[PDB]
RNA sequence: GUUAUCCGGAAUGAUUGGGCGUAAAGCGUCUGUAGGUGGCUUUUUAAGUCCGCCGUCAAAUCCCAGGGCUCAACCCUGGACAG
């Protein structure tokens, strides 16, 4: 259920992806055969969206669909809406605090339970993280080793207004709901959505 | 001459495709009313009464062409609803509006001849005459 | 500004009538006036009117800077084309009109350019030196240039105002001003749609005194308009 | 007066030659061209069949500026071309809502194609078929509703999506045209 | 993934939403019974129609708002538009 595959791979014909890679691809070496798809059709570009979308946050597509579905019924604005969702995602919090490398990073503590949402054990990557929480290591060794070398040793400091976080134990702090600029990554959320009008 | 309504509505857009400003109607209280509502809407320049052999004649001045004949970006657009063979009735909160509110609705009401404006403020559903654009 | 009309001089020279009952379109029937002996009389306080804006347009068009072409092809209105256009030093059409003048400038203009290789061979004197076929077909080619060309043959770039002379007859030239975004001032006699011309100015057709009227005063708002734009500029 | 072949070699020069000088002018125009369709279309002739291209195009700024243009050429670039030049010259513009939509709900029609467009919310997308969406996503309209009913024909859809957004008529000019202030339409 | 079943797309049985000169389609032409619609003006009545209030249309489901299983699915509380 989760992506194991190589990455450079699909970073080469996606895009940009934060979430999974911080090495540049190569030059990419095509230039001597250059083949091409000549264009690519509507669909193609829509489709293209969607999996930018999806690689990025290591989510399965039966999911994503069900996150739509739930976009379609909250009441606003739907691509706004929906990437609401998929940026409140823990393991995804979790990354953009720093406290990890890249997503599958983050997936991977999460899952081992090195991580607590307000003095309790989350273990699964897609918890919705609401309003006003506490983002902390478990507070044994390992977790704060962890934690504390992937978080210093990367120099980043990004940090998007509704994400705090403070220095000695460690505690993360969800402020509030995302804004539609601070979203974290390049995307045409309207293609996705044009994309889903079939489900 | 089944429908009295339907005529007015129709000799009016007759009137209006071919690109004359007079038209003359037979009058009616309905006629009259409609009428009057169409002139404080401002679908219509100026309306007043003939009689001859006791025959009553509502003519229609109508709003003069667009910046000529030939090119026209807009004409003007009537419907009628409710007919003869279906009577179409709506409550307060089915009262239709026409193209988000630019156009109007006709409505007769317990309280008379009505936009779907005035129903709003008062609160009445009824039977829905015509649209109109 | 002003210009001259009063009734008295609109009703010496003859504009107030115009063609038959039988040959009449309807759809001047809102601004026409009266009908006489079969013959229709046509509704002189709006042809002040549409004379005055017309002369106001064109007087604000000629101080601007924009370029004028007149158009009559029938027999009196040519003679008097020629001359109107010599008074107000304009652009004329009164010989056999080309259809694309207008529309398709592209060929029009490489038809200039070897019309005006012509005028420079005439006058050089190298017409004498050739076969007398080829001076016989170098003079066609010169007559025919003459006929269409004539008139135009001063104007690069593409006329922004069209003055014309019953636009019955005049078709394309209607049809190609309304197709580049031209103002068309037009004489309107009982038989022609008031559709085809931006200011349409109601008229006499058979008539060469009515003709030589309105195109007097039109040509004296040119004139007027042309030291204006003499001193504007 | 100045000599005539030094005036006339001036127009000469002002107009270039077609030989002399190549062309790519258009990306100056500020425009981008969409090829919606290529078909081969045939003349037939007592050697055989004569080969052509058809092609269906439309351009727009993306940003309310749009229009459609039809071309016909032996080579699929140079239909293209025609096409691109046919609609520059036809070219309209369509009336946008502050959110980037349709004044309000509107039907079409066009030969045997009938059109349906109708605004929409914000975040919804274009959604709509082959002609009709290139029209009104090359027109910059970002969120609307859209069903060609009756015939399914490319450039007729196209023209029908003209006709509709073309007399698509904005608050401001209803509030003039009616002799009535905005705010009581808007109720 | 394949096959089966149903709705969709299908405006392809069309109230919203189609047609009938030549594409499928106007009875060969009238007279007329049931049936459907039917000019204008004033009054009456209140069957439709409209508005308010009440009773009910079981709980579960769907919709909205919270709460509980680490999350979700699932469960629980409270409430309601329609009609
Ligand atoms: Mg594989
Ligand atoms: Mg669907
Ligand atoms: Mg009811
Ligand atoms: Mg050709
Ligand atoms: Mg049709
Ligand atoms: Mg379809
Ligand atoms: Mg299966
Ligand atoms: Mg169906
Ligand atoms: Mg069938
Ligand atoms: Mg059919
Ligand atoms: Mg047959
Ligand atoms: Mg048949
Ligand atoms: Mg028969
Ligand atoms: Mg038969
Ligand atoms: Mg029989
Ligand atoms: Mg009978
Ligand atoms: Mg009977
Ligand atoms: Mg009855
Ligand atoms: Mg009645
Ligand atoms: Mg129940
Ligand atoms: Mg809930
Ligand atoms: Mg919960
Ligand atoms: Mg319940
Ligand atoms: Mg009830």
């Amino acid at each position: 259920s989760r992506y194991r595959g190589p990455r450079f791979k699909k970073i080469r014909r996606l895009g940009a992806l934060p979430g999974l890679t911080n090495k540049r691809p190569r030059a990419g070496s095509d230039l001597r055969n250059q083949s091409r798809s000549g264009k690519r059709s509507q669909y193609r570009i829509r489709l293209e969206e969607k999996q930018k979308l999806r690689f990025h946050y290591g989510i399965t597509e039966r999911q994503l669909l069900k996150y739509v579905r739930i976009a379609r019924k909250a009441k606003g604005s739907t691509g706004q809406v929906l990437l609401q969702l998929l940026e409140m995602r823990l393991d995804n919090i979790l990354f953009r605090l720093g406290m990890a490398p890249t997503i599958p990073g983050a997936r991977q503590l999460v899952n081992h339970r090195h991580i607590l949402v307000n003095g309790r054990i989350v273990d699964i990557p897609s918890y919705r993280c609401k309003p006003q929480d506490t983002i902390m290591a478990r507070d044994e060794q390992k977790s704060i080793a962890l934690i504390q070398n992937s978080l210093d040793l990367s120099p980043r400091e990004e940090l998007p207004k509704h994400l705090t976080l403070n220095p000695f134990p460690y505690k993360g702090l969800v402020n509030q709901i995302i804004d539609s600029k601070w979203v974290g990554l390049k995307i045409n959320e309207l293609l996705v959505v044009e994309y889903y009008s079939r489900q | 001459g089944k429908d009295t309504i339907a005529d007015i509505i129709t000799c009016i857009r007759n009137a209006d495709m071919n690109r004359k400003g007079t038209v003359r109607i037979v009058s009616t209280n309905i006629t009259e009313n409609i009428v009057k509502i169409l002139l404080r809407e401002g679908f219509i320049e100026n309306a007043r009464k003939h009689q001859e052999r006791n025959k009553y004649f509502l003519v229609l001045t109508l709003r003069h062409r667009r910046n000529k004949k030939g090119p026209y970006l807009n004409t003007f657009h009537l419907k009628r609803v409710s007919r003869p063979g279906l009577r179409i009735y709506s409550n307060y909160q089915r009262i239709p509006r026409i193209l988000g509110g630019m156009g109007i609705a006709i409505l007769s009401t317990s309280r008379g001849i009505m936009t779907d404006r005035e129903a709003r403020l008062e609160g009445i559903g009824g039977e829905i005459l015509c649209y109109i654009w | 500004r002003y210009w001259n009309i009063n009734l008295e001089e609109m009703m010496e020279a003859g504009v107030h009538f115009g063609h038959g009952t039988r040959k009449w379109n309807p759809r001047m029937s809102p601004y026409i006036s009266a009908k006489c002996k079969g013959i229709h009389i046509i509704n002189l306080t709006r042809t002040a009117r549409f004379l005055s804006e017309a002369c106001d347009l064109v007087f604000d068009a000629s101080s601007r800077g924009k370029q004028f072409l007149i158009v009559g092809t029938k027999n009196k209105a040519a003679d008097s084309v020629a001359r109107a256009a010599i008074r107000a030093r304009c652009h004329y059409v009164n010989k056999k009109w080309l259809g694309g003048m207008l529309t398709n400038w592209s060929t029009t203009e490489t038809r200039l350019h070897k019309f005006r290789d012509l005028r420079m061979e005439q006058t050089a004197g190298r017409l004498a030196r050739l076969p007398k076929r080829d001076a016989a077909v170098v003079k066609r080619q010169l007559s025919h240039l003459q006929t269409y060309l004539g008139g135009i043959k001063y104007m690069t770039g593409l006329p922004d105002i069209v003055i014309i002379v019953d636009q019955q007859e005049e078709y394309t030239a209607l049809r190609e001003c309304i197709t580049l975004g031209i103002p068309t001032i037009c004489l309107i006699d009982t038989n022609c749609n008031p559709d085809l011309a931006d200011i349409s100015i109601p008229a006499n057709d058979d008539a060469i005194a009515s003709i030589r009227l309105i195109l007097t005063k039109l040509v004296f708002a040119i004139c007027e308009g042309r030291s204006s734009y003499i001193r504007n500029p | 007066l100045g000599n005539d072949v030094y005036a006339m070699d001036s127009k000469i020069k002002k107009a270039t030659g077609f030989g002399s000088k190549s062309k790519k002018e258009k990306i100056r125009d500020g425009f981008e061209e969409n090829v919606v369709q290529v078909r081969r279309v045939t003349k037939v002739v007592k050697g055989g069949k004569h080969m052509r291209f058809r092609a269906i195009v439309v351009v727009g700024d993306k940003k309310g500026q749009v229009g459609v243009g039809v071309g016909k050429a032996k080579e699929v670039v140079s239909a293209v071309q025609k096409a691109a030049v046919d609609a520059r010259r036809n070219i309209i513009t369509v009336p946008m809502t502050k959110y980037l939509t349709f004044p309000h709900r509107n039907e079409a029609d066009y030969g045997a194609a009938r059109v349906m467009l109708r605004p929409a919310a914000p975040g919804t997308g274009v959604i709509a078929g082959g002609a009709v969406r290139t029209v009104l996503e090359m027109a910059g309209v970002e969120n609307a509703l859209g069903k060609q009913l009756g015939s399914n024909n490319a450039l007729n859809n196209a023209r029908a999506t003209i006709v509709a957004v073309q007399t698509m008529r904005q608050f401001s000019d209803v509030a003039r045209d009616r002799g009535i202030p905005m705010e009581e339409l808007w109720k």
